[PDB]
């Protein structure tokens, strides 16, 4: 290999590793806000009918 | 350069895994939180209805 | 002969991985005539190859 081809892959691959890390954690915590609401509403509305 | 290129990219992945792991933690927190904030709405609604029975 | 052989008397975390989250290792048995051609071409054969990992 030559010195440029070795740096060319190193910059491109480590970009991707970061991009995939960001993409997976962001999607999981994006789903965390949604899921919080489903459950807080669900527990309330079922048990509010019981109160009524 | 075998042990520098592999070692550095793999360390990057060990960091990448740790961020994903924090967002999973975040998500577990939001489930516990959800049961908690629903509990605080029931028992305030409970006594509102008990107020208007006592008024009656 | 390389058509049923893969190393497993020895195992190192810088020659083999698959317990990462992003990284794997694939072993390529390349004919000895084709050997110099493998070192030149391997990086280019697919995207996002770990730089300087090809060794015998």
């Amino acid at each position: 290999l030559t010195p440029n081809q070795v740096n060319d892959e190193l910059n491109k691959m480590q970009a991707f590793i970061r991009k995939e890390a960001e993409e997976k954690a962001k999607e999981i915590q994006l789903k965390a806000d949604q899921e919080y609401e489903i459950e807080k509403t669900n527990i309330v509305r079922n048990e509010t009918n019981n109160i009524d | 350069s075998q042990k520098n290129g592999i070692a550095t990219l793999l360390q990057a992945e060990k960091e990448a895994h740790e961020i994903v792991s924090k967002a999973r933690k975040y998500r577990q927190d939001k489930l516990k939180q959800a049961k908690t904030d629903a509990a605080k709405e029931i028992d305030s609604y409970k006594i509102q209805k008990d107020k208007e029975l006592k008024e009656f | 002969d390389l058509s049923v052989r893969s190393l497993h008397d020895i195992v190192k975390p810088e020659d083999f991985v698959l317990n990462s989250e992003h990284l794997t290792t694939v072993l390529v048995a390349v004919p000895k005539s084709l050997k110099s051609d493998f070192e030149k071409s391997y990086e280019t054969l697919s995207k996002n190859v770990v730089p300087a990992s090809a060794s015998v």
